[PDB]
RNA sequence: UUGACAUUGUGAAGAGACAUAGUUUCUUUACUUAUUCAAUGAAGCGGAGCUGGAAUUCAUUUUCCACGUUCUAGCAUUCAAGGUCCCAUUCGGGGCUGAUCCGGGUU
RNA sequence: GAUGGGGAAGCUCCGUUUCAAAGGCCUGAUUUUAUGCAGGCCACCAUCGAAAGGGAAUCCGGUUAAGAUUCCGGAACCUGG
């Protein structure tokens, strides 16, 4: 190693040109990111009303992975499978026999915003899955209410894509188990109960306790240091 | 009648390099390679290497640039772009 | 009242040097000091002082900086100029208020820190220290027309009094020496009761 | 139909769950340009009953006005 | 001719 | 130049009204998320840890500068040389460190 | 004097780098997942505005009713490839 020195260098305070670093807390980003962002911050340093973020409890992993183990298993019929029982009937409509009501009774969940309120006080739901992430959030603010009235198994479940992916939209805001088949009756019967011994319960002081009421980084710092 | 700019005609306008050749076609390294192969499109020596890289001498592939406006249509590359989206 | 829309009341901007500013408060001003040296020492059409240009480097990029300050009486092309908190007690160092002793004297102190120098920005006139409060950073001083003021403990001065001290001892003698005094100026000459 | 408890909500408008959102929407908007797009309509009940339908060639623009 | 902004260059 | 209503929100404390069980009004003192002002080709901010220390300890940590730059009209730029651990050893390339860590605030 | 923006019921007004996602270069068997882009670097303002300001390069001789540092003869020079 003869020819090889060691020139260190002093990126100091008055000699050197300091190098590169990772300034990405500093970024100028653009319009739309920095408004989003303060958007995300200003709702989590007020205070909301109790039906607001009366949503934030939701189902946890396990049980929502267990949920839609069994919704899934009711995902509504498709464009081509549309077409092909229409076919069918086409054929028994004159042929054999068929007043549509050669094909079976179908099972699949109900997923329309109005059509789910009406559902309800009638009353036929069996379990109702509301999503959390509405942006217009007045839409479902105020279907727990509705739900703990009319006595109808609620849950409030993280994503609304998720549920659009049961439904074959892109989002769908609301999805109900309204009548299942004979081996699943034991798996609904369970799910609402887990449902019922861990939303319902868990859940006493939602009603109450405005929250949001936190503070910065440096303020809290700041505070902190004080007292 | 306007000085003309020393580096634009000749050796420096007769090739480009690999990488504005690629940023040209907008497609890709892989995608390039693989379209210069099916014409198939080879690399040139110029005669004077400091006059076509502006100053330098560093090594580099250039690529006939009329060749690059002959393989620009090429009716391979929007089946590219269609796998692409299938994909 | 016919001054207000400028048409012919703005002012003459061809020969003038530039805005007189100290450096912009970065990290190194703010934590260590900075070296730059006086390359040379100007006329500036207008004023009555002499500039300055003073040469720095760039701490964050490989290029050169060079400022425009105003010179104090003394300075002199070749000469280490100091910018920070731990610069020295010598003429022609700008430092932050609260570090320089009460009874000394600067010149183009700030007035809300970061602003780039307000105060005693004639040739000749100075500014007096005359205490501190470190409870609560403030920091008071005594202005050219007399008032005693207070102000933050951070904002910059540099050290000394402004140079061309004397200029209005001379008389005028002339109204040319008027022309040619407000001729760079703005149109205000000759006045009418 | 869920739109009559919308359109009765929608009518406590200095209630706290409202006037909450009020103070919410009143700043998000004040950082948009003084006219610009929106993506779907706010009161999609106040809507439908002007006229709005929710097919192509329906668009909601939004304008901010001097008082 | 060429009756559109973008032709297809026919020719090697 | 003054008074009023609206934009206008979160506490603490003091007194009144529920007539010794918690909802409302005047008072002072705090807050920061609204709104206001200025700068930066949003570069090193927060109080606060951590190693360094001194300083001084009344039980054990609280306040200070971060502490790589001051005889001189020089120079400072190529993912930074070194150290160390792998490749597939070939023209060399990768990893940590050199350059402490955290944060839903550009200052 | 356009754009980014902001005023005005409106003809239109302010302002010129401003509070904007304001483009243009390098390398790549980027390595494993096998027909889908990877790693980087640099920063500033459209445009108009002078036949007296700035600025690449030409001379002599002859020639017509009326043209010439321009046409003819000769001898040169600048820019780009």
């Amino acid at each position: 190693n003869p020819l090889t020195h060691s020139t260190p260098k002093n990126f100091g305070i008055g000699q050197a040109v300091q190098p590169k670093r990772n300034l990405s807390r500093y970024v100028k980003w653009p319009e739309y990111v920095r408004v989003q962002r303060q958007k995300k911050i200003l709702s989590i340093r007020l205070k909301v009303p109790p039906t607001i973020a009366q949503f934030q409890y939701t189902l946890d992993r396990n049980t929502a992975a267990e949920t839609f183990k069994l919704f899934n298993k009711y995902r509504p019929e498709t464009a081509a499978e549309k077409k092909e029982r229409l076919t069918k009937e086409a054929a028994a409509v004159a042929e054999g026999k068929s007043k549509q009501d050669a094909s079976p009774k179908p099972y699949a969940v109900k997923y329309g915003l109005n059509h789910v309120v009406a559902l309800i006080e009638n009353k036929k739901a069996k379990l109702v899955l509301i999503a959390n992430d509405v942006d217009p959030i007045e839409l479902v603010v105020f279907l727990p209410a509705l739900c703990k009235k009319m006595g109808v198994p609620y849950a409030i479940v993280k994503g609304k894509a998720r549920l659009g992916t049961l439904v074959n939209q892109k989002t769908s805001a609301v999805a109900a188990l309204t009548e299942v088949r004979a081996e699943d009756e034991a798996a609904l019967a369970k799910l609402v109960s887990t449902i019922d011994a861990n939303f319902a319960d868990k859940y006493d002081e939602v009603k109450k306790h405005w929250g949001g009421g936190i503070l910065g980084n440096k303020a809290q710092a700041k505070m902190d240091k004080r007292a | 009648m306007r000085i003309k700019k020393k580096n634009t005609r000749g050796n420096a306008r007769n090739f480009i390099t690999r990488s504005q050749a690629v940023r040209k076609l907008q497609v890709s390294l892989a995608d390039f390679r693989r379209l210069c192969i099916f014409k198939g499109i080879y690399p040139r020596e110029p005669r004077n290497k400091k006059k076509a890289n502006k100053g330098s001498t560093a090594p580099t592939t250039f690529y006939y640039a009329k060749d690059i406006q002959y393989l620009m249509h090429e009716p391979v590359l929007a089946k590219f772009r269609e796998h692409k989206t299938f994909a | 009242q016919r001054k207000g829309a400028g048409s012919i009341f703005t002012s003459h901007t061809r020969l003038r040097q530039g805005a007189a500013k100290l450096r912009t408060l970065d990290y190194a001003e703010r934590h260590g000091y900075i070296r730059g040296i006086v390359k040379q020492i100007v006329h500036d059409s207008g004023r009555g002082a002499p500039l300055a240009k003073v040469v720095f480097r760039d701490p964050y990029k490989y290029r050169l900086r060079e400022e425009i300050f105003i010179a104090n009486e003394g300075v002199h092309t070749g000469q280490f100029i100091y910018a920070g908190k731990k610069a020295s007690l010598n003429v022609g160092n700008v430092l932050p208020l609260g570090s320089v002793p009460e009874g000394t004297i600067v010149s183009n102190v700030e007035e809300k820190p970061g602003d780039r120098g307000a105060l005693a920005r004639a040739s000749g006139n100075y500014v007096i220290i005359i205490g501190h409060n470190p409870d609560e950073n403030k920091t008071r001083v005594r202005l050219p027309s007399g008032a005693k003021k207070v102000i933050s403990s951070d904002a910059r001065g540099v050290i000394g009094v402004i140079a061309g001290g004397g200029r209005v001892d001379k008389p005028l003698l002339k109204a040319g020496r008027a022309f040619h005094k407000y001729r760079l100026k703005r149109n205000s000459w000759p006045k009418t009761r | 139909g869920a739109y009559k408890y919308l359109e009765e909500l929608q009518r406590k408008k200095q209630s706290d769950v409202l006037r909450f959102l009020q103070r919410v929407r009143v700043w998000e908007y004040r950082q948009k340009n003084v006219i610009h797009r929106a993506a779907r309509p706010t009161r999609p009940d106040k809507a439908r009953r002007l006229g709005y339908k929710a097919k192509q060639g329906f668009v909601i623009y939004r304008v901010r006005v001097r008082r | 001719k060429s009756t559109t902004s973008w032709s297809t260059a026919s020719v090697r």
